[PDB]
RNA sequence: AGGACCGAACCGACUAAUGUUGAAAAAUUAGCGGAUGACUUGUGGCUGGGGGUGAAAGGCCAAUCAAACCGGGAGAUAGCU
RNA sequence: CACAGGUGGUCAGGUAGAGAAUACCAAGGCGCUUGAGAGAACUCGGGUGAAGGAACUAGGCAAAAUGGUGCCGUAACUUC
RNA sequence: AAUUCCUUGUCGGGUAAGUUCCGACCUGCACGAAUGGCGUAAUGAUGGCCAGGCUGUCUCCACCCGAGACUCAGUGAAAUU
RNA sequence: GAUGUCGGCUCAUCACAUCCUGGGGCUGAAGUAGGUCCCAAGGGUAUGGCUGUUCGCCAUUUAAAGUGGUACGCGAGCUGGGUUUAGAACGUCGUGAGACAGUUCGGUCCCUAUCUGCCGUGGGCGCUGGAGAACUGAGGGGGGCUGCUCCUAGUACGAGAGGACCGGAGUGGACGCAUCACUGGUGUUCGGGUUGUCAUGCCAAUGGCACUGCCCGGUAGCUAAAUGCGGAAGAGAUAAGUGCUGAAAGCAUCUAAGCACGAAACUUGCCCCGAGAUGAGUUCUCCCUGACCCUUUAAGGGUCCUGAAGGAACGUUGAAGACGACGACGUUGAUAGGCCGGGUGUGUAAGCGCAGCGAUGCGUUGAGCUAACCGGUACUAAUGAACCGUGAGGCUUAACCU
């Protein structure tokens, strides 16, 4: 369930997602929708680009 | 009742000395390392008496070491081999609780020169 | 919390079972006066067990 | 529980039935007979024959006990003038209790208590 | 094997030379009197019934004055019941006294438990009290929920709730033999027994050992 | 009877002035520790220059309560203070070299013969 | 001296509990704020409804207020129950 | 409503107390228009509590605590 | 930040452990100069965080004192159906 | 013409897709320690930091910190932090009123239980003459957890490091039952200190009120933190699994015939309830052995006489108890009170004497007082009665005496 939850609704669906990637360690997570579809999308988005940015850190470095 | 009575009465100890509230007593008890059965000698005082027939009681409080130590002792039982009293106090309460808050020059108790 | 339907007078009846009254068993009779009081009660005369004990 | 309890309350403070025993055992002794609840004498027995022990010996600490116990030099000069002398040999038990129908504005149980030798 | 009735005198302490403080509980054990024997031909079982004690011949009824003099015994203040073993053998009239536990190790000691009356859930079944503040109305000892909000739709048969605490047949089990006093016709056994003092305590060799 | 938050003071030279259980060890939900058992403690007040420093997360073995122990015989002794000896985290051996203040038969062991042997007084 | 300080009367009403078919259609108990001031209070007067009054909350205007109450249009109208 | 509410002015004893606070009293007036018992759970209003001491909880809510007079002494900062 | 979505941003402090707090940083979704900007002693039944004291708030409840609840006598409702 | 909602709290209950403990197969299983699958639901299955949080991260434990259903269980059980009205502000949108799955501070949680259900406790009748006891056990419920150390044994295994299975003992955690001997709490019914004030004419000594005025101790009882005990062993039949013998199928084959093992699961074993078990069971004992009349003439009704065993009622009461009930006792009596003695607690009463100017101290003095305790004691109250309950107990068929 996700935070300010406004409505009967909102305090009884289980809107939002978190991702961890068990190897890296690193957890991206989005409520920004009012759907677990669209949220769990975002998120994978956001763990795509996380990973991305840890590997063009490591070779920047 | 009677029963109990005697069978109390067959165990209480015969020559328990007389000692009130307030007085400086030593309590030498059987102490066992192992093998060997050794007196230890506790010497304090006198801080509460509980009268109850073969469940007598008496707390000694001592100064050892910088902390305050108190023992109950069950006055009929086997080990505590002998309590003697070294100093009579003059105190006028039954129970001189109040000495755990007081220390140095403050828990002294006079002497009871009578 | 209140009765979603009305309870009946059989229903009453069936509760007022155990409502009767106890009358009392039997009164003892003064050996002196003869007059009938509660046992281990005194007389209306003032006579408890053969003996007057409150005067009037 | 009350395992092995004893005294009523009486639905009163304790204060209160302390005063209320004080007054009615100065009127027992006043008028050797009264009427009361049942509960009430059976607790006025043990507040009063005590103090008819007491009257039994006659001395200066036992009166200002008794005054203490009853304040009223009256009750403690026939307590100890009278009651005692009277009841000098009697073990115990200086007090009867006979129960006497119900108190009719609330159907109370009552009694009248009064002194044996009475 | 067969037990005894015997009283709870009370409890008391047992001083060892070597300073251990033994609690007891001193029952007085009298002589237990054979008022029947029961059978398998006749009623289908082996017990003895025994009694102790002592009655009032005005508060024996000659329903139960009939039943002991059959025996041939003096009345006692009760009856009860000793389901015999294979090997034991009684006759009516013998009695048992408290040295027959001299050789046992520990017993169980049956007993009716001190009367709480009616009890509340905290003190019965050990249940955990509300927020005594921060909020809570009328509520700080009271049970609870006691159920679900339509299936079951019902409450649970055997649902730990208030009522009557006590007064029940309670059964501990090996408890030390601390003493067997034949001559006093008292027995010592090791920490405390179910009941109030002066009632009635059935002692039997212990069945776990 | 130590339990969580409660603050213990210390009985060895490690340097250690206040202590506070975080966890009675050896047990779940076990609640108490009393003399002779291990806990495990922050330190909350250490001297300058002492070998232990504050915020440090150790453990150590509780030496004196104030609701006692008690004897066989049905005596207890009881002290005015609560009061642990600091151990190492892994090998629970003491981490000081003195120790200040009566200990109680209870504390003898194999483990704890090391505080015993240096206890001004065992009672 | 002070829209100064502490604190009763007095005025208020921040917290909790109780009460919630109440002792009470807003209170009681324990605390709480102001307490010589932009203070508080008695008696009498004036402002009237799309009007009053409002250190402003749409607050208050006889237990009634995003337009009082009473009577009338009036049996408004009601594709709704 | 014979309702724990609301209702302006006047009078102002003693002891202690700064006091019209508060405690106990005077003059004076009252015991509050159902009682009697019992002494379960549970609710309300209180008292005390071993060891611990905010671990409770959204939050130290509530409770506990502090509390007077005289004297000593008193920090950052400051519009002094 | 009463403003920041991402976001429990990152770093430092405090804690054994701190989505809150405090000090920075600036990448200000979407600060900003009388619908005022930034400070500010004093003040506040104002919001957040921390410490000492204190404790039945809690570990974990126990006992006691009163008023009900229970029994007896008298009077004698209510919602609902 | 209203099915109250997130989280928490209290209380749960079921599923197994089992987290631990139990049993097994394979292993890239040397041992230790694991992996994976199968059987198994008996018991057990954290406390804190942050946040309204669920979740999650973190700290420290544990044998383990299971996954779920139950209106995402449970507000006529509690809370009310979040959400969800009315006040206010920021950011943003709008010319504005206003708005925001943006944020921020504040903001009424009712219900006396009729029915079912559940926890307890009675009354009635039944069980076939009545009554007092003791049982049996159809059935039902409870309980069932586990750590660590030591021995075996530094043995088996291993190059070493390390390190067992099987079996045995001890001691703990959590949970439960009982109890109060000890250690404590409480102890407004016991004793003492003390402040203000009032009263007892005054002094002296007391009492009242001030939260028990404030305190200090403390008996009984109740009670935990106190201290005893428990989980089992054993047995039966099994699960996965392991087998023996053994053909169909000259071999093979745990299976088809036959036979043996095999787990905290099941049935017992342990504890408690339990004959309304209407299928109302069993055993022991006690009591009642009169006459007459009618009718519709029978398991009929009366009349007189008789009133048993026992019960009930009443009273004194109880470690029994809301009321019932249960227990003890009622003069041939220790049931309750009182009384007597003891104990316990408090701590040296009063009065008197002495010392001191006085406060006060000392002696009489471990004094006085002392609840519920213990041991006794008929002094008081438990009244002679009366009341209910009857008079030999149906039919049929067997067996035996007859
Ligand atoms: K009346
Ligand atoms: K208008
Ligand atoms: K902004
Ligand atoms: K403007
Ligand atoms: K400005
Ligand atoms: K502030
Ligand atoms: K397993
Ligand atoms: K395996
Ligand atoms: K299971
Ligand atoms: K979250
Ligand atoms: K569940
Ligand atoms: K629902
Ligand atoms: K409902
Ligand atoms: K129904
Ligand atoms: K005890
Ligand atoms: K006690
Ligand atoms: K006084
Ligand atoms: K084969
Ligand atoms: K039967
Ligand atoms: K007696
Ligand atoms: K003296
Ligand atoms: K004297
Ligand atoms: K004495
Ligand atoms: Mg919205
Ligand atoms: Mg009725
Ligand atoms: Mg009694
Ligand atoms: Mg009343
Ligand atoms: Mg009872
Ligand atoms: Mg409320
Ligand atoms: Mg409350
Ligand atoms: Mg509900
Ligand atoms: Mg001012
Ligand atoms: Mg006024
Ligand atoms: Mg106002
Ligand atoms: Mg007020
Ligand atoms: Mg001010
Ligand atoms: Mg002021
Ligand atoms: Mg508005
Ligand atoms: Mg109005
Ligand atoms: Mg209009
Ligand atoms: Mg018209
Ligand atoms: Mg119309
Ligand atoms: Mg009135
Ligand atoms: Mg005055
Ligand atoms: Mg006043
Ligand atoms: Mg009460
Ligand atoms: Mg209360
Ligand atoms: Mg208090
Ligand atoms: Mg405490
Ligand atoms: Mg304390
Ligand atoms: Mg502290
Ligand atoms: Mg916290
Ligand atoms: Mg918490
Ligand atoms: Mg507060
Ligand atoms: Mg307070
Ligand atoms: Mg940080
Ligand atoms: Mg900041
Ligand atoms: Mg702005
Ligand atoms: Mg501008
Ligand atoms: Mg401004
Ligand atoms: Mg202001
Ligand atoms: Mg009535
Ligand atoms: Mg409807
Ligand atoms: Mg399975
Ligand atoms: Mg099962
Ligand atoms: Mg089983
Ligand atoms: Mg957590
Ligand atoms: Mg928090
Ligand atoms: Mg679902
Ligand atoms: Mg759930
Ligand atoms: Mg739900
Ligand atoms: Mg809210
Ligand atoms: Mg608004
Ligand atoms: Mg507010
Ligand atoms: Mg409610
Ligand atoms: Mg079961
Ligand atoms: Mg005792
Ligand atoms: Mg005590
Ligand atoms: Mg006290
Ligand atoms: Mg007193
Ligand atoms: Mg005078
Ligand atoms: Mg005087
Ligand atoms: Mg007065
Ligand atoms: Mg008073
Ligand atoms: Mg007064
Ligand atoms: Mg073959
Ligand atoms: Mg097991
Ligand atoms: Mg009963
Ligand atoms: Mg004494
Ligand atoms: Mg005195």
């Amino acid at each position: 369930r996700t935070s300010g939850a406004g409505g009967q609704h909102v305090n009884r669906t289980e809107s939002a997602v978190r991702i961890t990637h068990i190897p890296t360690g690193i957890v991206t997570q989005c409520q920004n929708d009012r759907s677990q579809h669209k949220n769990k999308d975002q998120a994978m988005k956001q763990m795509k680009a996380k990973l991305y940015e840890l590997e063009m850190q490591k070779k920047n470095a | 009742s009677n029963i109990i009575k005697q069978l109390e009465q067959e165990q209480m100890k015969q020559d328990v000395p007389s000692f009130r509230p307030g007085d400086t007593v030593e309590v030498k008890v059987w102490v066992v390392e192992g093998s060997k059965k050794r007196l230890q000698a506790f010497e304090g005082v006198v801080i509460a008496i509980r009268n109850r027939g073969l469940h007598s009681a008496f707390t000694v409080r001592k100064i050892s070491n910088g902390e305050g130590v108190e023992r109950v002792f069950q006055t009929h039982s086997p080990v505590v081999d002998s309590i003697s009293v070294k100093r009579r106090g003059a105190v006028r309460k039954a129970k001189l609780y109040y000495l755990r808050e007081r220390t140095g020059k403050a828990a002294r108790i006079k002497e009871r020169l009578n | 919390a209140v009765q979603q339907n009305k309870p009946t007078r059989s229903k009453r009846g069936m509760r007022r079972s155990h409502d009767a009254l106890t009358a009392v068993t039997s009164l003892s009779v003064d050996k002196t006066s003869g007059e009938k009081h509660l046992r281990h009660h005194i007389t209306a005369d003032g006579y408890y067990r053969g003996r007057k004990v409150i005067a009037k | 529980m009350r395992h092995r309890k004893s005294g009523r309350q009486l639905n009163r403070n304790s204060s209160h039935r302390q005063a209320m025993f004080r007054n009615m055992a100065g009127s027992l002794v006043r008028h050797e007979i009264i009427k009361t609840t049942l509960p009430k004498a059976k607790e006025l027995r043990r507040v009063v024959e005590p103090l008819i022990t007491l009257a039994k010996t006659d001395s200066v600490a036992n009166r200002r006990l008794a005054f203490a116990r009853t304040r009223d030099n009256e009750i403690v000069a026939k307590l100890f003038n009278e009651l005692g002398p009277r009841f000098a040999s009697r073990a115990g038990g200086y007090t009867r209790i006979l129960k006497c129908g119900f108190r009719a504005g609330d159907n109370a149980p009552m009694a009248y208590i009064e002194l044996v030798d009475r | 094997m067969i037990g005894l009735v015997g009283k709870k005198v009370g409890m008391t302490r047992i001083f060892t030379e070597d300073g251990v403080s033994i609690p007891v509980t001193v029952i007085e054990v009298e002589a237990n009197r054979v008022t029947q024997v029961k059978d398998l031909a006749n009623d289908g079982y082996r017990a003895i019934q025994v009694t102790t004690g002592a009655k009032k011949a005005n508060r024996v009824t000659k329903p139960e004055a009939g039943h002991f003099a059959k025996a041939g015994v003096e009345a006692g203040r009760g009856l009860w019941e000793f389901r015999l073993a294979e090997g034991e053998e009684f006759t009516v009239g013998q009695s048992i006294s408290v040295e027959l536990f001299a050789d046992v190790k520990k017993v169980d000691v049956t007993g009716t438990s001190k009367g709480k009356g009616f009890a509340g859930t905290v003190k019965r079944w050990n249940f955990r009290t509300q927020d005594a503040t921060h909020g809570n109305s009328l509520s700080h000892r009271v049970p609870g929920s006691i159920g679900q909000n339509q299936t079951p739709g019902k409450v649970f048969k055997g649902k730990k709730m208030a009522g009557q605490m006590g007064n029940e047949r309670v059964t501990v089990q090996s408890l030390d033999v601390v003493r067997v006093d034949a001559e006093r016709n008292l027995l010592l056994v090791k920490g405390a027994v179910p009941g109030a003092t002066g009632s009635d305590l059935i002692v039997k060799p212990a069945v776990k050992a | 009877m130590i339990q969580e938050q409660t603050m213990l003071n210390v009985a060895d030279n490690s340097g250690a002035r206040r202590v506070m259980c975080i966890k009675v060890l050896g047990g779940s939900h076990r609640r108490y520790a009393g003399v002779g058992d291990i806990i495990k403690i922050t330190i909350k007040e250490a001297i300058p220059r002492g070998k232990v420093k504050k915020g440090d997360v150790l453990k150590a073995v509780v030496v004196r309560t104030k609701k006692g122990v008690r004897r066989p015989d049905g005596s207890v002794i009881r002290f005015d203070g609560n009061a642990c000896v600091l151990l190492n985290n892994n090998s629970e051996q003491p981490i000081g070299t003195r120790i200040f203040g009566p200990v109680t038969r209870e504390l003898r062991s194999e483990k704890f013969m090391k505080i015993i042997s240096l206890a001004p007084e065992v009672l």
